[PDB]
C-alpha cells in the first residue's frame, strides 16, 4: 500500500468523524477545508519526503499595519516552541501558519491534534494582528 | 445542499484547492573548511 | 544523559570533520565557523529532546525596508526543504533555522541536515543583497 492511499484512509476516517461525506487528496496530493467560513486550511502530501504539510490562512495584509513582518520573523526564531512558523502568499495576501507531520507519526489522533492546534493559533493571530480595531 | 461538518467547535465545509487561483548542487562536508569558535 | 549522546555524536563527528575535539558547553550550546563566511550555532534543548541549528545569513543593515515581506514569502516555499528564515533581535542578523528530534538524531542525519543547511546558507548570502 502506497503512502497516498495510507493518508486517504486517514482522511476518510477523519471525514466520518466530523460529518463530511468524503475526503481525499488531489492528483497533486492536496485537499482544502474551510473552518467557520473564515479560516482556510490546505493539506499537502509530499510523497518524496514522506511528510504531511498543513497550511493555514490567518489574516489579510490589507488589515495589517506595516512592521508586522518583522515581529513574525522574530517568531520564527523560536518556532520550535510551538512547531509552527509564519509564511506569506503574495498572490492571496494571506499570512499563513505552517505545520508538518512526519509519516512515521502520522496517525488519526496526531492529525486531529495538530489540526486543532494549528486552528487554535491561526484564530488567535487572526484576532490579534489586525490593527484596524 | 452543501455538506457541513463539525470539528472541535468549528463548522467545516469542503473547499476548492484553487491551485491555479493562488500560489541545486549538493556540496559535501569533507570539502568544506571548519573553524571552531 | 541525553546530553552525553549529542556529545558522543559531536565526538565521533569531531574526528571526521577534522577538529581536535567537540562538545556542548555548560549551557548546552556550541559555535562553529565554516568557510570563514558561514556560522552555525548548535543548541541542545534537554526537556524538548531537540537539536537546534542557527545559521547566520546576512545583517539587516544592507537590506532594504521591504525585505521582511520577502522572508515571510520565502518561508512558504522553503517549507519543503524543511527550512525557514527568522531573526535575532539582539544580534541583528537574519538567520536560517533547522531542527533534529532525538528520534532521528543520528550522526548521518546530523551531517546530512548540516550539509543541506550550509548549501542554503551560502546560496542566500549572495542573493540577499540585490
Amino acid at each position: 500500500m502506497d503512502l497516498t492511499s495510507k493518508v486517504n484512509r486517514l482522511l476518510a476516517e477523519f471525514a466520518g468523524r466530523i460529518g463530511l461525506p468524503s475526503l481525499s487528496l488531489d492528483e497533486e496530493g492536496m485537499a482544502s477545508l474551510l473552518f467557520d467560513e473564515q479560516v482556510g486550511v490546505t493539506l499537502l502530501l509530499l510523497a518524496e519526503r514522506e511528510r504531511l504539510l498543513l497550511e493555514a490562512d490567518v489574516v489579510g495584509i490589507d488589515v495589517l499595519g506595516e512592521g508586522i513582518f518583522r515581529q513574525l520573523a522574530s517568531f520564527n526564531r523560536h518556532w520550535h516552541r510551538f512547531d509552527l512558523h509564519f509564511g506569506f502568499d503574495e498572490l492571496t495576501g494571506k499570512v499563513q501558519l505552517y505545520a508538518q507531520i512526519l509519516a512515521a507519526q502520522l496517525t488519526l489522533e496526531c492529525f486531529e491534534a495538530t489540526l486543532a492546534n494549528l486552528l487554535d493559533h491561526a484564530e488567535f493571530w487572526q484576532r490579534l494582528l489586525p490593527c484596524a480595531s | 445542499t452543501e455538506a457541513v461538518g463539525h470539528f472541535e467547535g468549528r463548522s467545516v465545509t469542503r473547499a476548492a484547492v484553487r491551485g491555479e487561483d493562488r500560489s541545486g548542487d549538493g556540496t559535501p562536508l569533507e570539502a568544506r573548511t571548519v573553524r571552531r569558535r
